[PDB]
Protein backbone atom coordinates (compact mmCIF):
# COMPACT_ATOMS: atom_id res chain seq x y z
CA UNK A 1 0.00 0.00 0.00
CA UNK A 2 0.94 3.68 -0.41
CA UNK A 3 -0.39 6.26 2.05
CA UNK A 4 0.44 9.77 3.35
CA UNK A 5 0.95 8.69 6.97
CA UNK A 6 2.32 5.20 7.67
CA UNK A 7 1.57 3.08 10.73
CA UNK A 8 4.71 2.86 12.89
CA UNK A 9 5.22 0.37 15.70
CA UNK A 10 6.80 1.43 18.97
CA UNK A 11 10.33 0.28 19.78
CA UNK A 12 11.93 -0.42 23.17
CA UNK A 13 15.57 -1.33 23.79
CA UNK B 1 -11.42 -13.06 37.95
CA UNK B 2 -12.87 -12.66 34.46
CA UNK B 3 -11.95 -14.84 31.50
CA UNK B 4 -12.02 -15.38 27.76
CA UNK B 5 -15.17 -17.48 28.18
CA UNK B 6 -17.08 -14.39 29.42
CA UNK B 7 -16.48 -12.28 26.29
CA UNK B 8 -17.89 -12.37 22.77
CA UNK B 9 -15.30 -12.00 19.99
CA UNK B 10 -16.72 -9.60 17.40
CA UNK B 11 -14.01 -8.07 15.20
CA UNK B 12 -10.28 -7.40 14.99
CA UNK B 13 -9.89 -3.61 15.08
CA UNK B 14 -6.16 -3.03 15.57
CA UNK B 15 -2.63 -4.37 15.50
CA UNK B 16 0.66 -3.02 16.82
CA UNK B 17 4.17 -4.14 17.68
CA UNK B 18 3.10 -5.66 21.03
CA UNK B 19 -0.63 -6.41 20.90
CA UNK B 20 -3.63 -7.32 18.76
CA UNK B 21 -6.76 -5.31 19.61
CA UNK B 22 -10.17 -6.95 19.22
CA UNK B 23 -13.73 -5.64 19.40
CA UNK B 24 -15.46 -7.64 22.15
CA UNK B 25 -18.74 -7.77 24.07
CA UNK B 26 -19.26 -8.92 27.63
CA UNK B 27 -21.87 -11.64 27.18
CA UNK B 28 -23.39 -11.18 30.64
CA UNK B 29 -24.12 -7.43 30.51
CA UNK B 30 -24.22 -6.74 26.71
CA UNK B 31 -21.62 -3.96 27.07
CA UNK B 32 -19.18 -3.30 24.21
CA UNK B 33 -15.44 -3.01 24.92
CA UNK B 34 -12.04 -3.26 23.28
CA UNK B 35 -9.56 -5.96 24.28
CA UNK B 36 -5.80 -5.48 24.04
CA UNK B 37 -4.27 -8.94 23.59
CA UNK B 38 -0.55 -9.10 24.43
CA UNK B 39 1.46 -12.26 23.83
CA UNK B 40 3.87 -13.18 26.60
CA UNK B 41 6.77 -14.13 24.31
CA UNK B 42 7.33 -10.42 23.69
CA UNK B 43 6.71 -9.56 27.34
CA UNK B 44 6.05 -3.26 32.94
CA UNK B 45 2.85 -5.17 33.92
CA UNK B 46 3.03 -3.26 37.16
CA UNK B 47 3.16 0.00 35.17
CA UNK B 48 0.78 -0.64 32.26
CA UNK B 49 -1.92 -2.03 34.54
CA UNK B 50 -1.56 0.72 37.16
CA UNK B 51 -1.64 3.37 34.41
CA UNK B 52 -4.87 1.98 32.97
CA UNK B 53 -6.22 2.28 36.53
CA UNK B 54 -5.41 6.00 36.78
CA UNK B 55 -6.67 6.66 33.24
CA UNK B 56 -10.15 5.38 34.16
CA UNK B 57 -10.82 8.63 36.07
CA UNK B 58 -10.24 11.11 33.24
CA UNK B 59 -12.18 12.29 30.16
CA UNK B 60 -9.31 12.13 27.65
CA UNK B 61 -7.82 8.77 28.72
CA UNK B 62 -8.82 5.21 27.86
CA UNK B 63 -10.01 3.45 31.01
CA UNK B 64 -9.49 -0.11 32.24
CA UNK B 65 -12.46 -2.44 32.70
CA UNK B 66 -10.81 -5.72 33.70
CA UNK B 67 -7.59 -7.71 33.36
CA UNK B 68 -7.13 -11.43 32.79
CA UNK B 69 -4.53 -13.76 31.32
CA UNK B 70 -4.17 -17.08 29.52
CA UNK B 71 -1.21 -19.49 29.30
CA UNK B 72 0.05 -17.65 26.20
CA UNK B 73 -1.43 -14.15 26.29
CA UNK B 74 -2.31 -11.16 28.46
CA UNK B 75 -5.66 -9.41 28.03
CA UNK B 76 -6.63 -5.80 28.75
CA UNK B 77 -10.35 -5.06 28.61
CA UNK B 78 -10.68 -1.31 28.04
CA UNK B 79 -13.14 1.18 26.60
CA UNK B 80 -14.17 1.12 22.94
CA UNK B 81 -13.63 4.42 21.13
CA UNK B 82 -15.82 3.99 18.03
CA UNK B 83 -14.53 6.96 16.00
CA UNK B 84 -11.15 5.47 15.17
CA UNK B 85 -7.73 7.01 15.71
CA UNK B 86 -6.05 10.16 14.42
CA UNK B 87 -3.88 8.19 11.97
CA UNK B 88 -6.90 6.72 10.18
CA UNK B 89 -8.59 10.14 10.20
CA UNK B 90 -5.38 11.73 8.87
CA UNK B 91 -4.76 9.56 5.81
CA UNK B 92 -8.20 10.69 4.58
CA UNK B 93 -8.01 14.34 5.65
CA UNK B 94 -4.29 14.56 4.68
CA UNK B 95 -4.02 17.92 6.49
CA UNK B 96 -5.93 19.69 9.25
CA UNK B 97 -6.78 23.36 9.79
CA UNK B 98 -5.00 25.09 12.65
CA UNK B 99 -8.34 25.49 14.43
CA UNK B 100 -8.78 21.71 14.40
CA UNK B 101 -5.21 20.82 15.41
CA UNK B 102 -5.44 23.35 18.25
CA UNK B 103 -8.53 21.55 19.56
CA UNK B 104 -6.98 18.07 19.56
CA UNK B 105 -3.57 19.13 20.89
CA UNK B 106 -5.23 21.14 23.68
CA UNK B 107 -7.21 18.11 24.85
CA UNK B 108 -4.04 16.01 24.52
CA UNK B 109 -2.11 18.63 26.51
CA UNK B 110 -4.62 18.34 29.36
CA UNK B 111 -4.45 14.54 29.34
CA UNK B 112 -0.65 14.72 29.23
CA UNK B 113 -0.51 17.14 32.17
CA UNK B 114 -2.76 14.82 34.18
CA UNK B 115 -0.23 12.05 33.51
CA UNK B 116 2.73 14.38 34.15
CA UNK B 117 1.29 15.59 37.46
CA UNK B 118 0.70 11.97 38.55
CA UNK B 119 4.30 10.92 37.87
CA UNK B 120 3.77 9.21 34.51
CA UNK B 121 5.62 9.81 31.23
CA UNK B 122 3.45 8.77 28.28
CA UNK B 123 6.50 8.36 25.99
CA UNK B 124 4.43 7.13 23.03
CA UNK B 125 2.28 10.05 21.87
CA UNK B 126 1.50 9.43 18.19
CA UNK B 127 -1.41 9.40 15.76
CA UNK B 128 -2.11 5.70 16.42
CA UNK B 129 -2.30 6.24 20.19
CA UNK B 130 -4.95 9.00 20.01
CA UNK B 131 -8.56 8.00 19.37
CA UNK B 132 -11.69 9.93 18.40
CA UNK B 133 -14.91 9.20 20.29
CA UNK B 134 -18.48 9.22 18.95
CA UNK B 135 -18.93 12.90 19.89
CA UNK B 136 -15.67 14.18 18.38
CA UNK B 137 -13.32 14.42 21.37
CA UNK B 138 -10.10 12.45 21.95
CA UNK B 139 -8.79 9.72 24.24
CA UNK B 140 -5.26 8.41 24.76
CA UNK B 141 -4.57 4.66 24.70
CA UNK B 142 -1.64 2.23 24.62
CA UNK B 143 0.45 2.74 27.77
CA UNK B 144 3.25 0.34 26.95
CA UNK B 145 6.13 2.82 27.21
CA UNK B 146 4.65 4.73 30.17
CA UNK B 147 7.01 5.30 33.08
CA UNK B 148 5.76 5.33 36.65
CA UNK B 149 6.96 6.84 39.90
CA UNK B 150 8.45 10.18 38.82
CA UNK B 151 8.83 12.24 41.96
CA UNK B 152 9.59 15.93 41.21
CA UNK B 153 12.99 16.14 39.51
CA UNK B 154 13.49 12.51 38.48
CA UNK B 155 14.75 11.29 35.10
CA UNK B 156 14.89 8.00 33.21
CA UNK B 157 17.22 6.60 30.55
CA UNK B 158 15.13 4.03 28.64
CA UNK B 159 15.38 4.26 24.85
CA UNK B 160 11.77 3.77 23.75
CA UNK B 161 8.90 5.27 21.78
CA UNK B 162 7.94 5.45 18.14
CA UNK B 163 10.89 6.07 15.77
CA UNK B 164 9.38 9.23 14.23
CA UNK B 165 8.45 10.69 17.64
CA UNK B 166 11.56 9.98 19.75
CA UNK B 167 12.92 13.15 21.31
CA UNK B 168 16.53 14.22 20.65
CA UNK B 169 17.30 13.81 24.37
CA UNK B 170 16.74 10.07 24.00
CA UNK B 171 18.76 10.06 20.77
CA UNK B 172 21.68 11.70 22.61
CA UNK B 173 21.55 9.08 25.38
CA UNK B 174 20.74 11.76 27.96
CA UNK B 175 18.53 11.35 30.99
CA UNK B 176 15.10 12.84 30.42
CA UNK B 177 11.82 13.64 32.12
CA UNK B 178 8.37 14.69 30.91
CA UNK B 179 10.17 16.74 28.22
CA UNK B 180 9.78 13.85 25.77
CA UNK B 181 5.98 14.03 25.74
CA UNK B 182 5.89 17.67 24.64
CA UNK B 183 8.36 16.90 21.85
CA UNK B 184 6.05 14.18 20.54
CA UNK B 185 3.13 16.61 20.79
CA UNK B 186 5.23 18.98 18.71
CA UNK B 187 5.86 16.33 16.06
CA UNK B 188 2.17 15.42 16.23
CA UNK B 189 1.02 19.03 15.82
CA UNK B 190 3.42 19.42 12.89
CA UNK B 191 1.77 16.43 11.23
CA UNK B 192 -1.75 17.76 11.78
CA UNK B 193 -1.10 21.20 10.28
CA UNK B 194 1.64 20.59 7.71
CA UNK B 195 0.18 17.27 6.58
CA UNK B 196 3.53 15.45 6.79
CA UNK B 197 5.99 14.36 9.45
CA UNK B 198 8.69 17.05 9.91
CA UNK B 199 11.32 14.29 9.48
CA UNK B 200 10.01 12.25 6.52
CA UNK B 201 9.51 14.76 3.70
CA UNK B 202 23.35 4.66 9.21
CA UNK B 203 20.90 4.80 6.30
CA UNK B 204 17.19 4.18 6.87
CA UNK B 205 16.04 4.18 10.51
CA UNK B 206 19.33 5.57 11.79
CA UNK B 207 18.97 8.01 8.91
CA UNK B 208 15.76 9.28 10.49
CA UNK B 209 17.59 9.35 13.84
CA UNK B 210 20.26 11.68 12.47
CA UNK B 211 17.61 13.77 10.68
CA UNK B 212 15.68 14.11 13.95
CA UNK B 213 18.96 15.29 15.51
CA UNK B 214 20.69 17.27 12.74
CA UNK B 215 17.99 18.43 10.33
CA UNK B 216 16.09 21.70 10.78
CA UNK B 217 12.28 21.72 10.90
CA UNK B 218 11.07 23.75 7.91
CA UNK B 219 7.61 25.22 8.54
CA UNK B 220 5.65 25.80 5.31
CA UNK B 221 4.88 29.41 4.45
CA UNK B 222 1.11 28.75 4.60
CA UNK B 223 1.11 28.37 8.39
CA UNK B 224 0.40 31.25 10.74
CA UNK B 225 2.98 33.02 12.88
CA UNK B 226 1.34 31.56 15.99
CA UNK B 227 1.34 28.05 14.52
CA UNK B 228 4.97 28.44 13.40
CA UNK B 229 6.07 29.60 16.86
CA UNK B 230 4.19 26.80 18.64
CA UNK B 231 5.99 24.21 16.51
CA UNK B 232 9.42 25.83 16.88
CA UNK B 233 8.84 26.04 20.64
CA UNK B 234 7.76 22.38 20.88
CA UNK B 235 10.37 21.06 18.42
CA UNK B 236 13.24 22.89 20.13
CA UNK B 237 16.18 20.49 20.23
CA UNK B 238 17.21 21.70 23.70
CA UNK B 239 14.98 20.18 26.42
CA UNK B 240 15.85 23.04 28.79
CA UNK B 241 14.56 25.58 26.23
CA UNK B 242 11.48 23.68 25.04
CA UNK B 243 7.89 24.75 25.62
CA UNK B 244 6.29 22.89 28.52
CA UNK B 245 9.71 21.82 29.85
CA UNK B 246 9.78 24.77 32.25
CA UNK B 247 10.09 23.59 35.88
CA UNK B 248 6.94 24.62 37.78
CA UNK B 249 5.83 26.84 34.88
CA UNK B 250 5.48 24.03 32.31
CA UNK B 251 1.75 23.74 31.61
CA UNK B 252 1.15 27.46 32.26
CA UNK B 253 3.64 28.26 29.49
CA UNK B 254 1.72 26.01 27.09
CA UNK B 255 -1.56 27.71 28.05
CA UNK B 256 -0.08 31.19 27.60
CA UNK B 257 1.45 30.67 24.18
CA UNK B 258 -0.16 32.74 21.37
CA UNK B 259 -1.31 29.56 19.60
CA UNK B 260 -3.12 28.34 22.72
CA UNK B 261 -4.66 31.73 23.50
CA UNK B 262 -8.36 32.56 23.13
CA UNK B 263 -8.83 28.92 24.23
CA UNK B 264 -10.84 28.09 27.34
CA UNK B 265 -8.99 25.25 29.06
CA UNK B 266 -11.49 24.77 31.88
CA UNK B 267 -14.40 24.39 29.47
CA UNK B 268 -12.17 22.09 27.43
CA UNK B 269 -11.32 19.96 30.47
CA UNK B 270 -15.06 19.75 31.19
CA UNK B 271 -15.91 18.65 27.61
CA UNK B 272 -17.76 21.91 26.91
CA UNK B 273 -15.96 22.91 23.68
CA UNK B 274 -17.65 21.84 20.44
CA UNK B 275 -15.48 19.46 18.39
CA UNK B 276 -14.58 20.68 14.90
CA UNK B 277 -15.07 17.21 13.40
CA UNK B 278 -17.73 14.67 14.36
CA UNK B 279 -16.91 11.09 13.30
CA UNK B 280 -19.28 9.42 10.84
CA UNK B 281 -20.18 6.28 12.76
CA UNK B 282 -20.85 4.00 9.79
CA UNK B 283 -21.25 0.23 9.80
CA UNK B 284 -21.70 -2.20 12.65
CA UNK B 285 -20.48 -0.74 15.96
CA UNK B 286 -18.89 2.08 13.96
CA UNK B 287 -16.39 -0.30 12.35
CA UNK B 288 -16.11 1.75 9.14
CA UNK B 289 -13.90 4.07 11.23
CA UNK B 290 -11.19 1.39 11.47
CA UNK B 291 -8.84 0.13 8.77
CA UNK B 292 -10.05 -2.78 6.66
CA UNK B 293 -6.66 -4.49 6.91
CA UNK B 294 -7.66 -5.52 10.45
CA UNK B 295 -11.46 -5.76 10.27
CA UNK B 296 -11.06 -8.30 7.44
CA UNK B 297 -8.78 -10.64 9.39
CA UNK B 298 -10.62 -13.71 10.70
CA UNK B 299 -12.05 -12.93 14.12
CA UNK B 300 -10.16 -15.51 16.17
CA UNK B 301 -7.10 -16.02 18.33
CA UNK B 302 -3.90 -17.47 16.82
CA UNK B 303 -3.24 -21.12 17.81
CA UNK B 304 -0.61 -21.85 20.45
CA UNK B 305 2.78 -23.57 20.22
CA UNK B 306 3.23 -25.78 23.30
CA UNK B 307 6.98 -25.78 22.55
CA UNK B 308 7.16 -21.96 22.60
CA UNK B 309 4.63 -21.44 25.42
CA UNK B 310 6.47 -23.87 27.72
CA UNK B 311 9.37 -21.42 28.19
CA UNK B 312 7.30 -18.55 29.63
CA UNK B 313 8.14 -17.71 33.25
CA UNK B 314 4.59 -17.54 34.59
CA UNK B 315 5.93 -16.45 38.01
CA UNK B 316 5.95 -12.85 36.74
CA UNK B 317 2.21 -12.59 35.90
CA UNK B 318 0.98 -13.72 39.34
CA UNK B 319 -1.37 -10.84 40.17
CA UNK B 320 -2.51 -9.82 36.68
CA UNK B 321 -6.14 -10.84 37.29
CA UNK B 322 -8.12 -7.65 37.90
CA UNK B 323 -11.68 -6.29 37.69
CA UNK B 324 -12.29 -2.55 38.05
CA UNK B 325 -14.70 -1.86 41.01
CA UNK B 326 -16.53 1.11 39.47
N1 LIG C 1 -9.92 1.32 23.36
C1 LIG C 1 -9.76 1.34 22.01
N2 LIG C 1 -10.77 1.71 21.19
C2 LIG C 1 -10.61 1.73 19.85
N3 LIG C 1 -9.47 1.40 19.22
C3 LIG C 1 -8.38 1.01 19.93
C4 LIG C 1 -8.47 0.96 21.39
N4 LIG C 1 -7.26 0.55 21.84
C5 LIG C 1 -6.48 0.36 20.75
N5 LIG C 1 -7.14 0.63 19.61
C6 LIG C 1 -6.58 0.53 18.24
O1 LIG C 1 -5.59 -0.50 18.19
C7 LIG C 1 -4.39 -0.03 17.58
C8 LIG C 1 -3.16 -0.62 18.27
O2 LIG C 1 -3.44 -0.78 19.65
P1 LIG C 1 -2.32 -0.43 20.76
O3 LIG C 1 -3.01 -0.39 22.10
O4 LIG C 1 -1.55 0.79 20.28
O5 LIG C 1 -1.36 -1.73 20.75
P2 LIG C 1 0.23 -1.71 20.49
O6 LIG C 1 0.81 -1.34 21.83
O7 LIG C 1 0.54 -3.13 20.05
O8 LIG C 1 0.47 -0.68 19.41
C9 LIG C 1 -4.43 1.49 17.68
O9 LIG C 1 -3.94 2.09 16.48
C10 LIG C 1 -5.89 1.83 17.88
O10 LIG C 1 -6.43 2.34 16.67
MN1 LIG D 1 -0.83 2.01 19.25
MN1 LIG E 1 2.14 -0.10 23.15
MN1 LIG F 1 -14.13 23.59 10.47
Amino acid sequence: RMRPFKRQGSVRR
Amino acid sequence: SLGLQDFDLLRVIGRGSYAKVLLVRLKKTDRIYAMKVVKKELVWVQTEKHVFEQASNHPFLVGLHSCFQTESRLFFVIEYVNGGDLMFHMQRQRKLPEEHARFYSAEISLALNYLHERGIIYRDLKLDNVLLDSEGHIKLTDYGMCKEGLRPGDTTSTFCGTPNYIAPEILRGEDYGFSVDWWALGVLMFEMMAGRSPFDIQNTEDYLFQVILEKQIRIPRSLSVKAASVLKSFLNKDPKERLGCHPQTGFADIQGHPFFRNVDWDMMEQKQVVPPFKPNISGEFGLDNFDSQFTNEPVQLTPDDDDIVRKIDQSEFEGFEYINPL
